[PDB]
RNA sequence: CGCGGGGUGGAGCAGCCUGGUAGCUCGUCGGGCUCAUAACCCGAAGGUCGUCGGUUCAAAUCCGGCCCCCGCAACCA
RNA sequence: CUUUAAUGUUUGAUGUUCUAACGUUGACCCGUAAUCCGGGUUGCGGACAGUGUCUGGUGGGUAGUUUGACUGGGGCGGUC
RNA sequence: AAUUCCUUGUCGGGUAAGUUCCGACCUGCACGAAUGGCGUAAUGAUGGCCAGGCUGUCUCCACCCGAGACUCAGUGAAAU
RNA sequence: GCUCGCCGGAAGACCAAGGGUUCCUGUCCAACGUUAAUCGGGGCAGGGUGAGUCGACCCCUAAGGCGAGGCCGAAAGGCGUAGUCGAUGGGAAACAGGUUAAUAUUCCUGUACUUGGUGUUACUGCGAAGGGGGGACGGAGAAGGCUAUGUUGGCCGGGCGACGGUUGUCCCGGUUUAAGCGUGUAGGCUGGUUUUCCAGGCAAAUCCGGAAAAUCAAGGCUGAGGCGUGAUGACGAGGCACUACGGUGCUGAAGCAACAAAUGCCCUGCUUCCAGGAAAAGCCUCUAAGCAUCAGGUAACAUCAAAUCGUACCCCAAACCGACACAGGUGGUCAGGUAGAGAAUACCAAGGCGCUUGAGAGAACUCGGGUGAAGGAACUAGGCAAAAUGGUGCCGUAACUUCGGGAGAAGGCACGCUGAUAUGUAGGUGAGGUCCCUCGCGGAUGGAGCUGAAAUCAGUCGAAGAUACCAGCUGGCUGCAACUGUUUAUUAAAAACACAGCACUGUGCAAACACGAAAGUGGACGUAUACGGUGUGACGCCUGCCCGGUGCCGGAAGGUUAAU
RNA sequence: AGGACCGAACCGACUAAUGUCGAAAAAUUAGCGGAUGACUUGUGGCUGGGGGUGAAAGGCCAAUCAAACCGGGAGAUAGCU
RNA sequence: GCUUGAGUCUCGUAGAGGGGGGUAGAAUUCCAGGUGUAGCGGUGAAAUGCGUAGAGAUCUGGAGGAAUACCGGUGGCGAAGGCGGCCCCCUGGACGAAGACUGACGCUCAGGUGCGAAAGCGUGGGGAGCAAACAGGAUUAGAUACCCUGGUAGUCCACGCC
C-alpha cells in the first residue's frame, strides 16, 4: 500500500510511497517501445513556451491500444507493468491470437483476469463496447470523444465518467471536474475506473524528488524585478495590484472559456 | 580563470565557415563585402 | 515656526457651506408606575455658541489677533 | 384622432429541420515504403465556427511623452 | 520585538560596573493571523550574548630565523 | 664528471583538444631571453612524420541542422514530409623484440588475424527499401573467482668488503615472456527436441508470437583466468672486447615456488530499490515481386586487393587559452616501495628538475615563521588573528524530541620496544600423500610450507610512546529560515531564492496558456488522482470581522450607447 | 536505503593576511563548505537585442548589460565646457 | 470414578444482532421548460430575505444526497455502547424437545488485551436537508441570548485516532 519511511534524514520524514506487488519488477515489451526526448517546453523556434520542464529521468515510451481495433476476440492479462508516462498503471495483454497489446490496467484487474473488445462483450470491468450497448448509469473510464479516436477523456490514476442519460444519438456523460457532457451513441467506453487509485497519497518528500520527475523551480512573482514581471519592485515584499499572469491576464479567477464551437455539447458546467 | 577563447576547429567553421556563410542572404552579403574591401583571408580557413 | 480642522446646555455631538429662526440622544429637576430602585411613561427648564475686535440692518456663522486641543509636517548632504 | 380586426405586402427579430458552403488536429483508401500534404469515399457538426472590413468597450502587455518658475542652496509651505 | 520614536523605559538575573543579552510588565508613536500568526527536534562557512579551555590579541614587547630593504656589478620602468 | 638539494597520485611517462616544425643535426651571437651566453623553443642551411589491423575518411543513428514537392508568408524568409547530413555513440581484424642524431603496435626479424573481388571442385533453391531475433543499455550495493603487480624464499652470477665486527639466519643485482590457436574452467542465463494447427506480425512466410499432444530429463549459450603452445625463440645480469673515447661488436647463467592483492577483468553479470533507465546498422533468420540445364547461396582451397589523409614535438605547459618564456585555467589513461584506513601525508624509486639575475651586509621597517618570564581577553566594533583540541579501541554520555535523533554530546582510560602464552596463536591460503569417480582445469580427506591480527601476564628505556607530517575547540540562553541545495563571474552566501507541502483559481482536448503576422510546434504523443497561473512555504496548534472603494464572476429588465 | 555522517580527487569561495603601477584586469597562502546527488564535468547542438535566460541579483548574454557588439542614418543634438 | 454443575452432539424456533454488496417509494432542495400573477415568506407584531429581470402556486421531466411514515408495542435482539423499508451472501449469540456423551474441564479475577454514544481530530471523497461559529433584522435598560431570514465546520462514506 502507501507505505512510509522512517525518518532517518531530514528529508526521508516527508516521504510516502505507493509500493504495489502486482507491478512487473522485470524489463518492458521490446516490440512495442519507442524512444521520447524530452525538450524542455521548447517549440519549433526553439523559445521556452512553458515554464518549470526540464531535468527529469530518462524514459522510454510504452505505446498504448487506446482504440481496441480488435473486437470480438479475446484477451488475457498477462502482467501489471509500469508505466511512468502514464499517471496510472498499465496491463500487458496478450489477445487469443498471440498479439500482446498494452492498455490501461482498471481498479479490479489483477494477473490472470480475461476480456474481450467490442459489443458482443460480456459487462464485466475491463471490457471495451460502444455506450448504445452500456447500460445507463455505468462507471467507464477512457470514453472516446470521436468513434474511433480511442479514448480521450478520464485515462488517468482512478479517474473514471459516470454515464448520466442515454438520449438517442447523444448520451450524456458526468465528467470527473463535474461538467455534463454529450457524446456520439457510437463512441467506445471501458467499465470500472482506471487502476493504481492510491496515486494521490505520494507525498514526494524532498525538493530532488520534484526535479527527477520533470519539473523546474516556480519563481514566485513577488520576488521578481518590476521589468522581468507585473509584480515586482517594492522595498521588501510589496504588492498591491490584482494578481495576473506573466503576461497581464488577470489571474485568480478569470474564465478564459473561449471555444464557441463546443458550447452545443457542453450542457451543465462546472460551478 | 577560464578565458573567452578555448579553440575547437569543428565548431570555429560550424559557425565562421565559408559554408556558413554561404547559406543566408545576411551570410552572401558579409562575403559580398570582403570581396568589395578586397580581403585575403576573405572567411576562416586554411 | 508652517498647513488643515475644531472649541456649542452637565456630557457626546448637529446647524456653519450658501449670515436674521440653535437641533438630537443620554443626562438634571418635578410627577406617575411598583411595597422600594432601576427600566419605562408624562412634562418643563436648561447654551456668555473659547475670547477680543471689526464689517453688515443683522454674526455661532464672515475676516483677523491671542489662548487651548488635535492630525500632519519638522527635509537631502 | 384613438382604440384595433382580417388580408396583402414590406423589412427585421427568434425557434426548429435540412444539405450542398465551410470546419473536420474522426475512420478508411490512393498518389506512397512518407504520423506532413492533396484528392477520393464516408461519418459527425452546419450556414454556426472562423476569416476580411467597419465599429463600441477593455486595455502599462507595449510605445512615444509631459509633469513649470521665482526660491537669500533644493524640497514643503507660499506666490504668479 | 529584524517592529518601541520618546528611551539606556521599569523590575529581576547575569557583572566590581551591563545603552547589548536573557526573562517578564503592556503606556503597542505605528504587531497580528496564508503580502500568514505563534511555537518547534534537527540543520546553519548565519545574527546576539555568556562560561571553560587556550593563547603575544593586550598589559609591554624582547630575541631569533628566512625573503626584500642597505652595498657592489649587469639590465633597466612608471604614474607626474 | 663528483656530491648536496627538490617533485615523486608529480615539477613523472603517454593520447584527445588546440598550435603548426617549436622535434633532431651542424653552425652563428647583431636583435629576442627581463643579466652574461661558446646555450636554447632565437637566426641560417640541412634532415625527419613509412600502417589492410591505431584514428579519420567509410556503413549506421541521437540531439539537432539542412530539407524535392507541400503548407504559409508583403519580398526576404519561416515550418516541415520523403529524404540527406550529423559523434561525444554502435560496427571487421596485431602482439613481442631489435634498430635511428629525430619515426615507429607503421621499418626489419618471428608469429597470426579480418573483410571483400576472381577462379576450380563437390553440394545446393536463392532472392528486398517488408517482418522477426540480435544489438539494447539505470542508480546503488554485496560477494566469490582471478590477473596486472609487489614483497619474500630458493636458484644463478659478482663480492666477502678504505674505523670496530662480517665465508654467513651475509650483501648487491637479476629471476622477463604477448597476440593467435587448442582446452572450455570458476561462474552466469535458460528447461530441451518433435508433430499438428492459427481471426496475429498493414501481402506472404518453414522465422517470431499463440494454443494443444509427444518424449527426455539434460541440452544449448555465455565465460576472465590458469595451463599447453607461441618459444631447444627473443630478451637477459655480467664478462670478453675495440674507444673516432659518442658508443659499438660478440657471447651469454638463472628465468621457478609460495603469499598478499586491486578502483583492472569475469560484470554488456547477480540481488535490490525506484525516479523505471538512446537509436539504427553490421550480424542471424524467413519470404514476396520474380528468377531456376542459370544466376546466386554454403564449404575447402589457389590467388589478388585492402586505396586516401593524419602519424614529428609540446599535450597539467617557455610550444593550448590568459598581449609576455605570465605563481592562473585545460578532459582521459598507467600510477611502484615503507609507514598509513587511503590516490591524505611524510620519506624514497622509475623518470625528470634546481623554477634565467647574482655577490656581500646582517639597520629601521614590511611580508613569511619560531619561542616566550608573570597575567590571562585587562585588546577590541567583536576572541578577527594565532594558540589549543585532533587517532583507534573501550567505558561512559543531559535537557529536549517529530522517538531518526541530540551524540564523536560532555568527560576519561589503554597505546613504545622486547620476551612469554605460541621455536608466531586465532584465522586465512594451501602442495605432497590417500580414496573415489558419470576420468577431467573433478570431488572429499589431508595437513607441510607460506602468511598473520588483537588480547593477557612480565620486563625495560625516555621528561613526553595516537611521541613527526596528518589530525574536531567544547558547552549554555536565544533571533531568523525548517532542513541538502541556489544567487550578485570582478567588494554583498544572507534572515534573500528555491523546496517538498497547502490553498485559490483557470482548462473538457483543435484544452487554458505560450512562441509565431501564418502554418506549425511546445503544453502532451499527457488528458481533471491532469496541466497552467498566483500566493504562502517542513511539521504541530490555527487561520477570527468587513463586499463600503477596487478587481473579478453572474444576472439581464430599464436608461445611455457605435457602425449600419 | 539515505538531497545520511567524516574525508582526498573534483566543484565551490566563508574569515584573515599579502598583493593593489601585483605573479595575475579577483590570484596566492593558512585554513574553510559540499563531497551518491537539486552532484560535477567533456564533446556536440538550440534559444538573440526591447530579444534571450534566469533556484530572481534587475544578475548573465565573449573581461562591456536598467537593454550587447559592429557598420549605417550621422559631421545626430548641446540655450553647455 | 459417579452425577444433579459446566461443556459438546442430533433437529427445529423467533429476532432492528453484526459486516459487505444491490434496490424501491415518499419528501425536500436544485436545474431547464410550460401555464400564470402580485404578493410570497415571517412573527406575538414586525423587519431582514425573495419578487414585475417575473417568486410563491401548479404541471411535465431530470440530476442528486440523507433519512426510512404506516407496521411499532413498559415488543424484540446484543456483554455494553447500541441496532429497525426491502433483498442477497458471510456469520454470532439465545432458547426449546427427547436422549446420548466427556466426567468438575467450575466461580471470580489486581496488572494485561479487546470492544466502546455523541462531539472532536487525520488522509481522501460527498454535501439535499439540518445546523455551532459568523452576518443582518427584531426583542431589550444592553442582547456578543431565547424568536426570524441565510450560513462554514459538522451530521453521510472507506480507512485510522480519541
Amino acid at each position: 500500500a502507501v507505505v512510509k519511511c522512517k525518518p532517518t534524514s531530514p528529508g526521508r520524514r516527508h516521504v510516502v510511497k505507493v509500493v504495489n506487488p502486482e507491478l512487473h519488477k522485470g524489463k518492458p515489451f521490446a516490440p512495442l517501445l519507442e524512444k521520447n526526448s524530452k525538450s524542455g517546453g521548447r517549440n519549433n523556434n526553439g523559445r521556452i513556451t512553458t515554464r518549470h520542464i526540464g531535468g527529469g529521468h530518462k524514459q522510454a515510451y510504452r505505446i498504448v491500444d487506446f482504440k481496441r481495433n480488435k473486437d470480438g476476440i479475446p484477451a488475457v492479462v498477462e502482467r501489471l507493468e509500469y508505466d511512468p508516462n502514464r499517471s496510472a498503471n498499465i496491463a500487458l495483454v496478450l489477445y487469443k491470437d498471440g498479439e500482446r497489446r498494452y492498455i490501461l490496467a482498471p481498479k479490479g484487474l489483477k494477473a490472470g483476469d480475461q476480456i474481450q473488445s467490442g459489443v458482443d462483450a460480456a459487462i464485466k470491468p475491463g471490457n471495451t463496447l460502444p455506450m448504445r450497448n452500456i447500460p445507463v448509469g455505468s462507471t467507464v473510464h477512457n470514453v472516446e470523444m470521436k468513434p474511433g479516436k480511442g479514448g480521450q477523456l478520464a485515462r488517468s490514476a482512478g479517474t473514471y465518467v459516470q454515464i448520466v442519460a442515454r438520449d438517442g444519438a447523444y448520451v450524456t456523460l458526468r465528467l470527473r471536474s463535474g461538467e455534463m457532457r454529450k457524446v456520439e451513441a457510437d463512441c467506445r467506453a471501458t467499465l470500472g475506473e482506471v487502476g493504481n487509485a492510491e496515486h494521490m497519497l505520494r507525498v514526494l518528500g524532498k525538493a530532488g524528488a520534484a526535479r527527477w520527475r520533470g519539473v523546474r523551480p516556480t519563481v514566485r512573482g513577488t520576488a521578481m524585478n518590476p521589468v522581468d514581471h507585473p509584480h515586482g519592485g517594492g522595498e521588501g515584499r510589496n504588492f498591491g495590484k490584482h494578481p495576473v499572469t506573466p503576461w497581464g491576464v488577470q489571474t485568480k479567477g478569470k474564465k478564459t472559456r473561449s471555444n464557441k464551437r463546443t458550447d452545443k455539447f457542453i450542457v451543465r458546467r462546472r460551478s | 580563470m577560464k578565458r573567452t577563447f578555448q579553440p575547437s576547429v569543428l565548431k570555429r567553421n560550424r559557425s565562421h565557415g565559408f559554408r556558413a556563410r554561404m547559406a543566408t542572404k545576411n551570410g552572401r552579403q558579409v562575403l559580398a563585402r570582403r570581396r568589395a574591401k578586397g580581403r585575403a583571408r576573405l572567411t576562416v580557413s586554411k
